[PDB]
């Protein structure tokens, strides 16, 4: 899914 | 954890028998510990005669063990543990996880490991314990019945077709739960519960040396036995165009999708971290673009989204999904396929990719220089995620560096290449959900590939570009009206203001408002008002609510409210219209300004309207043939004779236009309003804003909307239509009765006593009652005591339940004791004082006061309410809760 | 007894009507909302 959370 | 703890020290170990453990020492908080054990067995590993057995074992390992003949969980309960909060198990397709949070934290570590080693190495799995535990497992099976679960299985069967997963739901089958002998559970346990198939993690305030001595003590002696080798976690991918229907006769789903299935863990000789970073960038880029592509969809499709999900250990599914106007599935799948082909033709937007990667680099940069610290529960969450995947934790500081490194080797062409690989997957699947009786024949694969070839040959316009963001602003309002009268209720801190347009303000200067203004605007413009069209009015109200002013949009409206920390919501009921909002007092002009714009300049967002039409149409299609639609229609005929209004047919629904809906809204907005305003400010601050925004709205006198009143008399019906194995018993009774605050409290007190007596009077487990509800209130608009008794139960003795509850009601007024009332009065007194200074209560009572008295007296003298609670008054009211002359009984049984 | 539930998803805000005796997700599925008081996930 997301590897580096942006939100 | 109040003080966040830093990145912990990890110690790994493996006993001689293959048992693996992970010890994670945090420097705080003191004593906290979390202990979990995974056995790498789940429902996917069951043989054909083992349905639900992984999950049944997860239950049974808490029963009798070698050291604990009365049960592991029994022992834990005696030392102060609670099920769920202190110990728990979860079973999924692949693994069984046991979780322990001992009440005394790290002091209980040895007792926890003795319990866990008993569960995993010494469970008896007794037939006697299983026959007792079956009650609990059957109850969970029953609670997992219904349309959401059935549709989830429809989705698993399609998207994971040609795999073990569709035939292996975790709960198993009712037959297996009832019939599988303990011997089968014992063989399953003895096949899979072995130390080299298990791993342990301990997180918190531990000494790693002591903990691993405890682990050796309890786990070293387990015999080292290998478990079977397994390579069956993926669907059998092959080039194909599979076509499936996702179908349930109780589902309103109306949807088409096209799905690619592929090995998602192949990184093609490159960094696997970099590969997962390309996946995040690609998905963010596609998500941005496919939203813009909404402008290409025809009327039969909306809300095209792209979703990626795991469907095995290594397999992923990439799907394009869109909602469908019922009957339009052929045009919708073509539109989805056209948009997919457009993505094969054109590269992803380079500006998006630049923006997305820059955002990631910023976060990754910050991560790389920030010492990782977390609260305890956050450490547990982060560590458990990676531990369930059987991978080491990599800290956020190291991951930030890893991302910066991978980003340096990622260009736009890498993103495009990553994306096109997914779209080139030869294993594909088209899915259709079509609601109710909508005519449908499942397309052949050839018919789908024919559309693919059409779009492959067609000329396609470029991907849509990002459109300029609409930045909304309220208009200047320079016309002012006037307040024409003031009536003062100083004892209640209320003023009542008449305005020149016919509206009125009921202003409460309550200090409990703090620095916020609370608005409730009410009028007689319910959707049953005679000038209106009921279904169209309701649709218009909802569309204006979501869209905001004419020149705005649903999303710019939501952004604008957020920025001002402001809310304002439309709720149109059958008999009234209510707009409710809150803002900071410095935002009062923006609250009144938005309010005014909704009244004089309503908008209909075309995207919102298209979505709302899809929702109404698919629910109409389902409701026309569903169990729920049948019950609603029979209840309506029993209680009211005929429906007050009905949703349209789908063909009429499709014809609805924005001007027709706005006409309906303007009919509601013309009704004169009472503004209930709670604001602690001087009138000199409030009145100019009232006169500018609220006195200037055009109104015309409106009539009161007649209430919807259940008919008197005794009527009953029984319908064998349920698709689950249950009976639903509903009874309604009412007694006309004038509303006063005292009578409403007395009804409420007698209700509480009646509920407990009716529940005690129906305690027998032989009756098969799953759920039971006794509701009663003195409904203030209708001025009748309305009582509702509801049963869900096994079908066998459903016909007896209302009879038993009817007898309970007739006994109630002589079974109520002085102690019962004394308890209730003291409990009411305690609640009433917790409602002092409560703004929600204050606002509700102000509005109720004006409804019944046309003044705010109900804000005063609340301390005298408890005095109307006496033994005599509660008993005399308990005798009115159920009226045998006004009784409607509706029984729903399973279908024959 | 009529109620209204809301769900925050990566897709947007989804709003559903729900009677007393209905599970949250059964109501969403009946309404034709594809998921897997205002809750979160
Ligand atoms: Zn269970």
């Amino acid at each position: 899914d997301v590897t580096i959370e942006t939100h | 954890e109040e003080i966040k703890s830093p990145l912990p020290v990890f110690k790994e170990g493996t006993l001689a028998n293959g048992f693996r453990y992970t010890l994670v020492q945090l420097e705080g908080p003191k004593t906290r510990v979390d202990i979990r054990l995974i056995v790498d067995v789940g429902s996917i590993d069951e043989k054909d005669n083992e349905s639900g057995v992984a999950h049944m074992v997860a239950h049974m390992v808490f029963r009798a063990s070698d050291a604990f003949p009365q049960g592991v969980s029994t022992e834990l309960h005696k030392q102060g543990w609670g099920r769920g909060q202190s110990y728990n198990a979860v079973t999924n397709y692949e693994r069984t996880m046991y979780m322990m949070s001992p009440p005394k934290g790290n002091l209980d570590l040895g007792a926890t490991l003795q319990a866990l080693s008993q569960m995993t190495g010494h469970a008896k799995l007794l037939q006697s314990d299983l026959d007792d535990e079956r009650k609990i497992i059957l109850e969970e099976w029953r609670g997992k019945l219904g349309v959401a679960e059935r549709m989830n299985q429809q989705r698993v069967q399609a998207i994971r077709h040609d795999s073990r997963y569709p035939s292996r739901p975790v709960i198993g089958t009712e037959e297996s739960i009832n019939d599988t002998p303990a011997s089968v559970l014992q063989d399953f346990y003895q096949r899979w519960y072995h130390p080299s198939n298990m791993r342990l993690m301990i997180i918190g305030d531990i000494t790693p040396a002591d903990a691993e001595r405890e682990i050796q003590r309890y786990f070293a002696a387990l015999p080292n036995v290998a478990v079977p080798t397994r390579d069956y976690y993926e669907p059998l991918l092959k080039p194909q165009l599979k076509v499936a229907r996702l179908q349930d006769s109780q589902s309103g789903s109306s949807q088409v999708s096209f799905v690619y299935r592929f090995n998602d863990k192949d990184a093609f000789g490159q960094s696997e971290y970099r590969h997962r970073l390309l996946t995040q960038i690609t998905m963010s880029a596609v998500t941005r673009q496919v939203r813009r592509q909404k402008a290409e969809l025809p009327q039969d499709a909306s809300s095209l989204v792209v979703r990626k999900s795991d469907i095995g250990k290594t397999t992923a599914a990439l799907g394009f999904f869109a909602n469908v106007m019922p009957g339009g599935h052929d045009a919708a799948i073509s539109a989805v396929l056209k948009e997919i082909e457009r993505f094969k033709r054109y590269p992803l937007n380079e500006q998006d990719i630049t923006e997305i990667t820059s955002d990631i680099r910023e976060v990754a940069q910050r991560m790389s220089v920030t010492p990782e610290t977390r609260e305890f529960a956050d450490w547990v969450q982060q560590l458990t995620i990676v531990w369930q995947q059987d991978r080491p934790y990599v800290g956020s500081q190291q991951r930030g560096k890893d991302a910066l490194e991978a980003l340096d080797t990622i260009k736009g062409e890498d993103v495009n290449r990553h994306w096109q690989r997914w779209l080139a997957s030869p294993d594909t699947l088209a899915q259709f959900s079509v609601p109710g009786a909508t005519p449908f024949t499942l397309p052949k694969p050839d018919a789908i590939s024919k559309l693919q070839k059409q779009w492959a040959l067609a000329t396609l316009a470029p991907l849509r570009l990002e459109e300029k963001k609409i930045i909304p602003e309220l208009p200047s309002v320079t016309q002012s009206g006037k307040r024409t009268a003031v009536k003062t209720f100083a004892a209640q801190k209320v003023e009542q203001w008449q305005l020149s347009n016919g509206d009125r303000v009921v202003w409460l200067r309550a200090p409990e408002a703090g620095k916020k203004v609370y608005l409730t605007a009410t009028s007689q413009a319910g959707f049953m008002a005679t000038a209106m069209n009921p279904w169209q009015a309701q649709l218009a109200s909802q569309l204006v609510n979501q869209s905001g002013p004419a020149t705005w949009s649903g999303e710019s409206l939501s952004n604008w409210k957020k920025e001002k920390t402001l809310s304002l919501s439309i709720d149109q009921e059958a008999d009234q219209l209510t707009l409710s909002g809150t803002a900071p007092t410095e935002q009062l002009a923006s609250l009144f300004g938005l309010y005014r714009e909704l009244n004089v300049a309503p908008g209909i967002d075309p995207d919102v309207m298209k979505e709302s039409m899809m929702s109404l149409a698919r629910q109409k299609a389902n409701d026309d043939q569903s169990v729920g639609g049948k019950r609603a229609s029979e209840m309506t005929k029993l209680r009211f004779g005929e429906p007050a209004w009905q949703q349209p047919e789908i063909a009429e629904l499709k014809k609805i236009s924005a001007p027709a809906l706005l006409s309906q809204w303007h009919k509601a907005a013309s009704a004169p309003v009472t503004y209930y305003l709670i604001a602690d400010m001087p009138a000199t601050q409030l009145l100019p804003q009232v006169e500018r925004y609220l006195a200037t709205i055009p109104r015309q006198p409106a009539s009161e909307v007649k209430q919807h009143l259940a008919l008197s008399g005794k009527r009953e019906a029984t319908s064998a239509i349920n698709v689950e194995p249950r009976a639903d018993i509903l009874t309604w009774s009412f007694t006309p009765h004038a509303w006063t605050p005292q009578a409403a409290v007395q009804v409420s007190i007698a209700r509480n006593i009646a509920s407990k007596y009716l529940k005690t009077s129906l305690r027998d487990d032989a009756l098969g009652i799953y759920r039971m509800r006794v509701d009663s209130e003195l409904e203030d608009k209708k001025q009748r005591i309305e009582t509702e008794v509801s049963f869900t139960s096994a079908p066998e003795r459903a016909q007896e339940l209302w009879t038993l509850a009817e007898q309970a009601f007739s006994e109630l007024p002589t079974k109520i004791t002085q102690q019962d009332v004394d308890e209730q009065k003291a409990q009411f007194i305690r609640a009433e004082k917790g409602r002092q200074g409560d703004l929600t209560t204050i606002q509700r009572r102000l509005i109720l006061s004006y409804r019944h008295y046309n003044d705010p007296r109900y804000l005063s003298n609340a301390s005298k309410l408890a005095d109307s609670i006496t033994l005599e008054s509660v008993r005399a009211m308990s005798a009115k809760l159920y009226n045998p002359d006004n009784r409607v009984l509706y029984i729903t049984l399973p279908q024959e």
